[PDB]
């Protein structure tokens, strides 16, 4: 028998990273009382490794208004982006920069004393036809550390409640809305029960379904799995960005930033990919016509290795003085796990998972949706936002752009502080309920920690691991995906004879690493189903018996639902937005044939 | 000695306290630093226009050798009181073995005065015990 | 009143907190050049420094409890006691311990201007003065 | 033919505290593991025995979170090749002088409420006019290099020999390095605040310029010289 304790706020955030840090401290300026469960101490989280740009319309280099930057968004998403989200993203983008250097980010300079910029793929000027825009306005090559350590510090400013390693089990809901979060203390061994008005999901994506992936070990979907077990949707599964540049083996991941400043992929014959399978632009181009470029590359034999699988990418051409002063970062991780040489020799190449563009349906202000039983109109669950990662706004849509996704986090957790504030009173009193509330999430914690079965939880995650990478790979079809949804099925089934050693409640490592395996299955029986049943090639999700992008008959989301592991799961859909929020201020973008 | 009782376990809260520094005392923060130099940029040139001299030095020369050579011993004593015996775990145990050596260099001093006076010098005695 | 109940988690959690250990600290740290040289450092100063309270201590007392002690009552008395080894053994364990003090007052005084503290300078300053006790350490031995 | 070392690593349980902490020792083969000792971590955990407990996120470097002693110096252990050799054995501590939770997972509170005290944020009092960024310098920017990419993983605090004794009171390397950083900022015009909380006996005088931590920075950071410019910075 376990003792409970219980809690009271306003608003409870769960999550850390770098969307949920910047609405930990907008909700607590405001005059609320906030609170930030985190698994992991904030300055630890995935949103550390990022190491682009942070993409702006600032002014400090050339000529750039932001509605070219909205149409370059567009274009790289094959118009299934709502194109209000990608109004709002673009037009607040250069106020919540600025804002990001009066906090304290150190930002590299130029000659008289403004903010530096690059230049990335996929962004270009006069709507398309033009030249190579430099709008990324980066901190050398550790974006991502300068912007934690900042957001971080930030919050101590202002009093927010961190709740450092306590890990979330479930959603507390009453005939239809959440009233809170039930937490398990790592440290101790206690069930806290958090209770609040608006639960803020900013966990992240759930990359480690697959098993070579560029993400963290910590990365697994929670916020995703919590959603689906209280009966609410996901939204656009099935397109996983693949990455082109992927050391082999290990999986970690060197930056397109170094193919933004001159490098060159060279394959075994050494010639250069622009006519046999690449498209008139070089390297800067999207994320996915050059993975394409790669897979097949390495499959017609043309490709480097003593398994004949993989690339390197010449950096010899540069000057010395150009790596050790724009990419530090680069010049060390590939000189310990490739362990070759990073300037006069060059480092294999792999394709691996990189960036899920689906997650929890929200609108544009932060509040998530469901659809309406009869109508099949939208529907706001009361209570529930989310942001970040873990949360499906379609800004990216089929196809996310170079250095657009910490952007997303800046603004979409900008709007989150600022829709509670024009709903919320500040103290209220919270409605009396049973005691009993969330005692269905305590007897599964109960139920994985005395189990005895035949296999172990790190058996079971090798077999989920290698069916989801041979068959929802960068290529599928319709025989070998049918083959993948009744091979994720079989696995699941086996969950029922998990073991687990570990039967203490202070750091169970083994509990907890096992709670992340119930997670998993959850996101990967339904990216399974609703790759098995888009007959259509957009963005990352190209079919090789439909090679066709339809405009007219698969213009629309996908929602799934699933309850537990072993269930079954359903589709339904939901219309895309092709309006603006102003149709003054910018006129709406009509599609047209994508080709870079 | 006695120990006062101690936190359970090196802290007490949770990671989003703070700890709440004392207040500006600069007789031992930067002031007690330059104390520290004074000395010690004494003591090395002295005792090197002591080693090529060959006999014994002379005597308004030696006393400001051997009043230098007690502040460089008196400051390095105060460094393994307040690194060893604490006043977090001693408590007044701390501020006593302190006025130990409050009458322990001042007696100390009487005997530079009966060796400047009475003997040749405070180096005279250690080139007697030869070295 | 009811986030306040929080001291109800410090009454278990000081609980837990009271059995735990503390990990190795020395006996299991590799011996390397900074945490050694700085030993001999505090260790020479403290030895020379009963060697200074001793001798000073004594001849302080005899000044107010009035006995006399000159130089060479102290001399007759330090050299009947001891004899060959002793003698050629303070003798040559103090002569080194001055060598190793007096370089060590020389290189913190470069590493108070903020120089020579790369982990290059470091180990420079620091090989210079381990040749530094074997040379001038014995020329005070022949003396 | 498989290769086998010898995994020495420190053990405790917390359930049953009047065990002693002792050392256990696992034969990993040397031919299906990776090329750190992360790697030959998890393999222990997976095909052997399940309740060793340690932190781990990123596999990378960059994270700060396997931070423990390896061999007897302190280093990540994502980053720390094994030697390939299957006569040799290797012992894995954990931090050395913390208070151990259960196997190499140390208790770094006091840690984190000593980077609360130095007001890690810009402390400006009057901003640009028409609403732009702040303007700065390129020779002013060179000076925060080699400070601002340290990722707080107190591998330098807990080889400091007067941060073992003293660590309730005295901050440590790896916090007066950013109590500099704040200090050099030419975007900050709060800093006759800044040094008056290390102007006490022991916050700062503590460092008797011992430099363990220059020597076992995984990252190549100066935490020792960035101590001895503030010392600089008080007297002049
Ligand atoms: C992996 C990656 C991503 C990346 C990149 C390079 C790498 C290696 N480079 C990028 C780039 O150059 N430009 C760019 O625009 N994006 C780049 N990315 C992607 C980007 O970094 C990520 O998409 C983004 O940073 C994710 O941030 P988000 O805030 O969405 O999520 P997080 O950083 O992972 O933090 C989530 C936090 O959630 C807490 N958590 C998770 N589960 C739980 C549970 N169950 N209970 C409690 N808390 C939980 C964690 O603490 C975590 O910190
Ligand atoms: C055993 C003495 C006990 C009294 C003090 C306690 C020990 C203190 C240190 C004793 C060991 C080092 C001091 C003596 C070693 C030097 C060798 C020696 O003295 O032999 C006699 C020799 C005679 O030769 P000269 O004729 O003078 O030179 C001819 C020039 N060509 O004298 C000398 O070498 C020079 C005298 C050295 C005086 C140094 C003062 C020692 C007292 C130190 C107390 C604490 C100081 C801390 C370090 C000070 C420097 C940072
Ligand atoms: C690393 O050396 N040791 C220090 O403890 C130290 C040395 N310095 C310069 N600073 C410190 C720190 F404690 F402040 C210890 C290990 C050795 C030691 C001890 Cl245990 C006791 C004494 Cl009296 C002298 C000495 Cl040599
Ligand atoms: S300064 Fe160096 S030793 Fe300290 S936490 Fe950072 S990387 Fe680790
Ligand atoms: S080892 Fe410690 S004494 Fe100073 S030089 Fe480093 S913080
Ligand atoms: S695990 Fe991220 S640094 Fe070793």
């Amino acid at each position: 028998k376990y003792h409970i304790i219980d809690h009271e706020y306003d608003c409870v955030v769960i999550g850390a990273g770098g969307a949920g840090l910047r609405a930990a401290f907008g909700l607590a300026e405001a005059g609320y009382k906030t609170a930030c469960i985190s698994k992991l101490f904030p300055t630890r989280s995935h949103t550390v490794a990022a190491q682009g740009g942070i993409n702006a319309a600032l002014g400090n280099m050339h000529k750039d208004n932001w509605k070219w930057h909205m149409y370059d968004t567009v274009k790289g998403s094959d118009w299934l982006g709502d194109q209000d989200s990608i109004h709002y993203m673009t037009r607040e983008a250069p106020k919540s920069i600025i804002e990001l250097e009066h906090y304290g980010v150190p930002f590299s300079r130029t000659e008289n004393g403004k903010i530096y910029q690059r230049a990335f793929g996929g962004q270009t000027k006069e709507y398309g036809k033009g030249a190579q825009a430099y709008r990324t306005c980066a901190v050398a090559d550790r974006t991502g550390h300068a912007l934690l350590h900042t957001l971080y510090g930030q919050a101590l400013r202002h009093d927010t409640h961190f709740f450092i390693e306590y890990f979330a089990l479930d959603l507390l809901t009453h005939n239809g809305e959440v009233v809170g979060v039930i937490a398990y203390n790592q440290e101790d061994g206690t069930i806290h029960r958090f209770r609040a008005h608006k639960t803020i999901i900013a966990t992240g994506g759930y990359g480690r379904a697959y098993f070579s992936c560029t993400s963290a070990h910590t990365c697994t979907g929670d916020g995703n799995a919590m959603v689906s077990r209280a009966g609410f949707p996901l939204q656009d599964l099935e397109f996983v960005q693949f990455h082109p540049s992927g050391i082999y083996g290990s999986g970690c991941l060197i930056t397109e930033g170094a193919r933004g400043e001159g490098g060159f992929l060279v394959n075994s014959e050494g010639e250069r990919f622009m006519e046999r399978y690449a498209p008139t632009a070089k390297d800067l181009a999207c994320r996915d016509v050059v993975s394409r470029a790669i897979t097949m590359e390495i499959r017609e034999g043309r490709g480097v290795g003593k398994k004949k699988d993989h690339m390197y990418l010449q950096l010899s051409h540069l000057p010395p003085e150009v790596l050790k002063e724009r990419l530090p970062g680069i010049s060390e991780t590939a000189a310990i796990f490739a362990g070759v040489d990073v300037t006069k020799e060059p480092i294999p190449i792999i394709p691996t998972v990189h960036y899920n563009m689906g997650g929890i349906p929200t609108k544009w202000n932060g509040e998530a949706l469901t659809i309406d039983e009869e109508t099949g109109e939208d529907k706001v669950i009361p209570g529930l936002m989310a942001c970040g990662e873990a949360a499906c706004v379609s800004v990216h849509g089929a196809n996310r752009l170079g250095a657009n996704s910490l952007l997303d986090l800046v603004v979409f957790g900008r709007a989150v502080a600022h829709t509670v504030a024009d709903t919320l009173q500040p103290g209220l009193p919270h409605k009396p309920l049973p005691s009993d509330l969330g005692k269905e999430s305590i007897a599964n914690l109960d139920k994985l920690r005395n189990a005895n079965g035949s296999r172990s939880t790190a058996e079971i995650r090798m077999n989920m691991k290698q069916t989801m990478q041979k068959d929802v790979s960068v290529f599928r079809t319709q025989s070998s995906l049918d083959e993948g949804v009744r091979n994720i099925t079989a696995v699941e089934k086996t969950f029922d004879d998990v073991k687990t050693t570990d039967r203490s409640m202070i750091w169970n490592s083994d509990l907890v690493e096992t709670l992340e395996l119930q997670n998993l299955l959850t996101c990967a029986s339904q990216t399974a189903v609703s790759a098995a049943n888009r007959k259509e090639s957009r963005g990352a999700h190209a079919r090789e018996d439909y090679p066709n992008r339809d405009d007219e008959h698969w213009m629309k989301h996908t929602l799934s639902w699933q309850k537990d592991v072993a269930a079954p799961v359903t589709l339904k859909y939901r219309r895309v937005i092709d309006h603006t929020l102003d149709e003054k201020e910018c006129p709406s973008v009509p599609p047209t044939v994508r080709a870079y | 000695l006695p120990v006062l009782p101690q936190k359970p376990g090196g802290v007490r809260g949770t990671p989003n306290d703070a700890y709440v520094p004392p207040p500006e005392n600069k007789l031992e923060g930067s002031y007690h630093w330059y104390m520290e130099k004074i000395f010690a940029l004494s003591v090395v040139p002295l005792a090197t226009t002591a080693m090529l001299t060959t006999g014994p030095l002379s005597t308004a020369a030696d006393s400001f050798f051997s009043v230098m050579l007690l502040g460089y011993c008196y400051m390095e004593f105060n460094s393994c009181i307040t690194d060893y015996i604490s006043g977090r775990v001693y408590g007044v145990w701390h501020k006593y073995a302190m006025y130990m050596l409050g009458l322990g260099s001042a007696v100390s001093l009487f005997g530079i005065y009966k060796l400047e006076t009475e003997n040749d010098g405070v180096v005279g005695l250690v080139k007697s015990l030869w070295d | 009143m009811n986030t306040k109940a929080a001291i109800a988690e410090e009454q278990i959690l000081n609980k837990q907190r009271a059995r735990r250990p503390i990990s190795p600290h020395l006996t299991i740290y590799q011996p390397q050049l900074t945490w050694y040289l700085s030993s001999f450092h505090r260790i020479s100063l403290v030895l020379m420094g009963l060697g200074f309270y001793l001798f000073t201590i004594l001849f302080g007392v005899s000044g107010l409890l009035g006995l006399g002690l000159t130089t060479e009552k102290v001399s007759n008395w330090y050299h009947q006691k001891f004899s060959k080894i002793t003698e050629w053994s303070i003798k040559g364990s103090f002569a080194y311990l001055f060598a190793i003090h007096y370089g060590g007052a020389i290189r913190h005084l470069i590493w108070d201007t903020a120089k020579e503290l790369t982990l290059k300078g470091v180990y420079r300053t620091g090989y210079a003065l381990i040749g530094f006790t074997a040379v001038l350490g014995t020329y005070l031995l022949t003396l | 033919t498989p290769r086998l070392k010898t995994f020495k690593v420190y053990r405790w349980n917390p359930d049953e505290p009047s065990a002693k902490p002792h050392l256990q020792s696992y034969q990993v083969d040397l031919n299906d593991c990776g090329p750190m000792v992360l790697d030959a971590l998890l393999k222990i955990k997976d095909e052997q025995d399940s309740t060793l407990t340690f932190r781990r996120s990123c596999r990378e470097g960059i994270c700060g979170s396997c931070a423990m002693n390896i061999g007897g110096r302190n280093t990540l252990a994502c980053i720390c090749k094994i030697d390939q050799n299957e006569s040799k054995q290797l012992k894995i501590y954990p931090l050395p002088h913390m208070f151990i939770v259960k196997d190499l997972v140390p208790d770094l509170t006091n840690f984190y409420q000593q980077y609360k005290s130095i007001q890690p944020y810009l402390q400006r009092s009057s901003f640009p006019k028409d609403g732009t960024e702040v303007l700065q310098s390129i020779e002013d920017r060179k000076k925060l290099d080699g400070l601002y990419e340290c990722i707080l993983c107190a591998c330098c605090s807990t080889s400091c020999p007067s941060y073992w004794w003293n660590q309730e009171q005295y901050l440590g390397p790896a916090v007066l390095m950013q109590a500099y950083r704040w200090l050099i900022d030419s975007r900050d015009q709060a800093t006759k605040t800044r040094k008056a909380m290390l102007n006490n006996s022991m916050s700062l005088y503590r460092c008797h310029t011992i430099m363990n931590c220059t020597r076992t920075c995984p990252k190549g950071l100066n935490p020792g010289l960035a101590i001895a410019e503030i010392k600089k910075s008080l007297a002049f």
